[PDB]
RNA sequence: UUGGCACCUCGAUGUCGGCUCGUCGCAUCCUGGGGCUGUAGUCGGUCCCAAGGGUUGGGCUGUUCGCCCAUUAAAGCGGCACGCGAGCUGGGUUCAGAACGUCGUGAGACAGUUCGGUCCCUAUCCGUCGCGGGCGCAGGAAAUUUGAGAGGAGCUGUCCUUAGUACGAGAGGACCGGGAUGGACACACCGCUGGUGUACCAGUUGUUCCGCCAGGAGCAUCGCUGGGUAGCUAUGUGUGGCAGGGAUAAACGCUGAAAGCAUCUAAGCGUGAAGCCCCCCUCAAGAUGAGAUUUCCCAUUUCUUCGGAAAGUAAGAUCCCUGAAAGAUGAUCAGGUAGAUAGGUUUGGAGUGGAAGUGUAGCGAUACAUGGAGCGGACAAAUACUAAUCGAUCGAGGACUUAACC
């Protein structure tokens, strides 16, 4: 449950450690955005010596957030901390690893590329 | 077009053979009894006059003993028409069981809204409070009552009043289950009303 | 804030229409013989109704 | 109420085996995806149990990848293939909320 | 359950004060509010007498006021609220499933209209 | 808008911007329909019809405005005392302090700057939102209702497929239709996820008390901390908008004369919008035009000039009492021994998490056992133990005329 000026953890290799989030994507008035929708945000911490660079703007998947997700289930999954994967203008990863668990839920919304490099999809 | 008058017992949940869990209000419709038949020829209009829960003699009267006496039923705590359905369907004095509905049948539930009372604009209306600091004293105040020129406040300034206890429809509900032995329906998600709530289950309009 | 016009002796009549009691619910007794308040002890036989205390 | 009881009593799943908040659990859950159907196992410490019958849930967390995992399954769910019960913990209360707020070394529950 | 315009410290200070009275007196003068509130308050404190266990003497001592009832004479030691209530009162309702109190409605009181109840045992 | 005028207000019409709340116009920003196009296609342009709904989060500026970032189907323009200060703010403006620049011999001044700088009012009437009492409605009642009329709702994206088809030299690339899935908004509800939960459970500090120990109680924000039931709740869940019909706008036509032809028009047909009227939701017979159906009670007594009056009643309702699913109060609904209405009691349940006492081990802090124990507001069922005793009060006897049939 993420929305304009939360930051978030950076779960790739791309430079950027902390984003920023600049606007929640696919709605007039949308506030919040969940595990799977993507955000507009800024880099706000960087690696030195990476692809994407300190205040520079970008496209980035949320793939595990505090709030989770519910399945059709019944069953719920929460994570101890936000993470987002900066994305290019098709769903794929500037980065070339992802770290820690990402959310089943990228399966869902045509992020394959992402799960297929996650080191567990829960 | 069938319909069926039950009391809200409360909400539950229940697995599908899919393996999906599903929301589900149980509706115990016992002793439903048709008791009038209303003609375009007599009423003017075509419909059934259904009794619902079967009430102790001391709490009816002879205006209401002498109505349910031709249906050959005790009296009946809840009497509702249902409009939209075949007279020649239905008997008088005939039972209503809740089998007149299947799984995967689509129905509209009306009934009673649970009774908030005197309530303000914030919670009735869903307005926006004002600042709660910056010097602000306009926190939960209904807002301007309108412009200078009229001299007066137009109809529908929507003020604090009291909020429930309007009768609700709410579409296009899925029956889950139905057990007759026990005179249940389960409709997925939830209807109008606090538990014990007369609830009016008719076949989906749409 | 404050009254724009004096109310009338009409209009404070009509305003009070409503204020007022009503009377008391009571019924005699039948060991007392007196008046008393249904559902409470009658203090003239020093009792409830009949139902000694 | 008793009516609900009635008509959720054959929903209830009578394998579900015995478990306290404290213990770690070994859940089996069936992961649907399209028409093929995987096991997939969650090991992790039961955080919390709530609820009455068929509306039981309990939380199993895991430290997966270094990042904390609550999983809440319904008891009753078709979707959990097998519940094991792999070590008894010892704790003194039935919410392990304080298991959020500290890391490695801090967590271990005391196994009876 | 009735606030009776008391904060949650002094409405149980008042429920104490009032049960041990009843106990005490075996018929008070009070308001119906109180009154009202009381019948509880007062057949849990019997219910627990009739129990008369130490666990069920120590809980009712942990509400039970610490009042000298009467000095009886055997050396002349008092008898407390607390076992007038093990000891006299619980005894006297050993065959009664519960309703030991009764309230009589009694009128007005002169100086604030409060509607007034004789609360008595039996 | 910039102005002109000085007609209301100087025994006060007291304020720019923002906030809250909107409502109206259409000269339409989006979405709908169409004509023309420098309309091949795509993407556009322009004009006509169209006001149903919709029409954003930030940075900078006191700033309206503007500029910028990032979105969106779109980020419309106006009116309403530049809408809205007895609704709020008080940043700007607008007072006494002070300083800078400037002008002045000076006191001072400047619609140059700068820092600081009291926001009063218990709602009488109308109005608005809710909620009762009265009477009316040609007998009195209890239910069930029709719907004159009113309110609400009315939005829209992306993806896939048709199809790399139609079109085109290529580049590129559809209409129409079909499917899936969203955003915003709305209604309901608490099973789920969470929030709260001051009479629920536990841990714990200080100090005072319960004679002492053990066990408890008071106070310290509910002392603090960890949980949490009922209820109430959103960030949670369910559902909705739709489709459709009728008549139309702009527009396209058909048939067709005046005017042997032509001509959408004069007669006459048809097609045709998110709009209009239905459809959907809610209120609704004080709809005084007071409607309908079913059922109940019956035509009493006394005097009275006929008129009518008075009195006890019927069906029925109330007072009073127990209450909650209801609630400011009235009201509503559940009950009043023809009894489960509340409390208690018994058995459960959630919740807490292992009571006290005793024993065992240990030097001891403590640990283990007895024993998922003890406790357990509001939740469930049973139970007449306590209280809903007893009473009383109100409430018909049905006008006349005419017509068809009694
Ligand atoms: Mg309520
Ligand atoms: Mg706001
Ligand atoms: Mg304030
Ligand atoms: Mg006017
Ligand atoms: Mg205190
Ligand atoms: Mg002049
Ligand atoms: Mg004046
Ligand atoms: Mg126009
Ligand atoms: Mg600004
Ligand atoms: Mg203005
Ligand atoms: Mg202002
Ligand atoms: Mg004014
Ligand atoms: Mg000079
Ligand atoms: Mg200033
Ligand atoms: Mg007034
Ligand atoms: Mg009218
Ligand atoms: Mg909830
Ligand atoms: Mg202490
Ligand atoms: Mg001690
Ligand atoms: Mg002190
Ligand atoms: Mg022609
Ligand atoms: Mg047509
Ligand atoms: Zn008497």
């Amino acid at each position: 449950m993420i929305q304009q000026e939360s930051r978030m953890k950076v779960a790739d290799n791309s430079g950027a450690r902390e984003v920023l989030t600049i606007k929640v994507l696919g709605g007039s008035g949308r506030k919040t955005a969940n595990i799977g929708d993507v955000v507009v945000c800024t880099v706000k911490q960087a690696t030195p010596g990476g692809v994407v660079k300190k205040g520079e703007v970008v496209k980035a998947v949320i793939v595990r957030t505090k709030s989770g997700a519910r399945r059709q289930d019944g069953s719920y999954i929460k994570f101890d901390e936000n993470a987002c994967v900066i994305i290019r203008d098709d769903k794929s990863p500037r980065g070339t690893r992802i770290f820690g668990p990402v959310a089943r839920e990228l399966r869902e919304n045509n992020f394959m590329k992402i799960v297929s490099l996650a080191p567990e999809v829960l | 077009t069938k319909g069926i008058l039950g009391r809200k017992v409360g909400m539950t949940q229940v697995f599908t053979e899919n393996g999906e869990l599903i929301p589900v209000t149980v509706i115990e419709a016992a002793q439903n009894v048709v008791l009038q038949k209303k003609t375009v020829e007599t009423d003017g209009y075509e419909a059934v006059q259904i009794g619902f829960e079967d009430k102790r003699a001391i709490l009816s009267n002879k205006p209401e003993q002498g109505h349910v006496a031709k249906a050959n039923t005790t009296p009946k705590r809840f009497i509702r028409e249902f409009r939209d359905v075949n007279l020649d369907e239905y008997e008088i004095g005939a039972e209503v069981k809740v089998d007149v509905f299947a799984e995967g049948d689509i129905i509209d539930a009306t009934g009673v809204s649970k009774g908030k009372g005197f309530q303000g604009v914030i919670k009735r209306h869903g307005q926006s409070r004002g600042p709660m600091a910056h010097g602000s004293r306009y926190h939960r105040r209904p807002g301007s009552m309108g412009p200078v020129a009229p001299n007066r406040v137009f109809k529908n300034k929507l003020l604090p009043g009291r909020m429930g206890g309007e009768q609700i429809t709410i579409q296009n509900l899925e029956i889950v289950k139905v057990d007759v032995e026990k005179n249940v329906l389960l409709v997925k998600g939830n209807v109008p009303g606090a538990k014990k709530a007369l609830v009016q289950i008719k076949t989906a309009t749409k | 804030a404050v009254p724009f016009r004096r109310t009338s002796k009409a209009k404070k009549r009509k305003r009070r229409t409503h204020v007022k009691l009503q009377l008391p619910g009571m019924n005699e007794c039948s060991n007392c013989g007196e008046y008393r308040l249904s559902h409470h002890v009658c203090p003239e036989c020093g009792q409830y109704d009949g139902k000694d205390v | 109420n008793k009516l609900i009881d009635e008509i959720t009593k054959s929903q209830l799943n009578p394998d579900v085996p015995n478990f306290r908040p404290g213990d770690t659990v070994r859940v089996h859950a069936k992961v649907v995806e399209g028409t093929r159907e995987r096991i997939q196992l969650f090991e992790g410490v039961v955080i919390k149990r709530r609820g009455a019958g068929i509306s039981e849930t309990f939380t199993v967390r895991k430290i997966s990848n270094s990042v904390g995992v609550e999983r809440t399954f319904p008891v009753h769910t078709p979707r959990i293939a097998k519940l094991e019960v792999i070590r008894r913990g010892k704790v003194r209360r039935a919410k392990l909320y304080y298991l959020r707020n500290l890391r490695g070394k801090a967590a271990r529950i005391k196994e009876i | 359950y009735r606030k009776l315009g008391r904060t949650s410290s002094q409405r149980k200070a008042l429920l104490r004060d009032l049960a041990t009275d009843l106990i005490v007196f075996e018929r008070i003068e009070t308001t119906e509010a109180r009154a009202k509130e009381i019948r509880k308050v007062v057949e849990k404190l019997i219910t627990s007498g009739k129990k008369g266990d130490l666990h069920a003497r120590r809980q009712a001592a942990a509400f039970i006021r610490h009042e000298v009832v009467e000095v009886v004479q055997v050396k002349n030691r008092p008898v407390y609220a607390l076992q007038k209530l093990f000891d006299d009162v619980a005894p006297r309702y050993a065959e009664r499933q519960g309703g030991y109190t009764r309230i009589l409605k009694k009128g007005p009181r002169r100086g604030d209209g409060a509607p007034m109840v004789i609360i008595e045992l039996v």
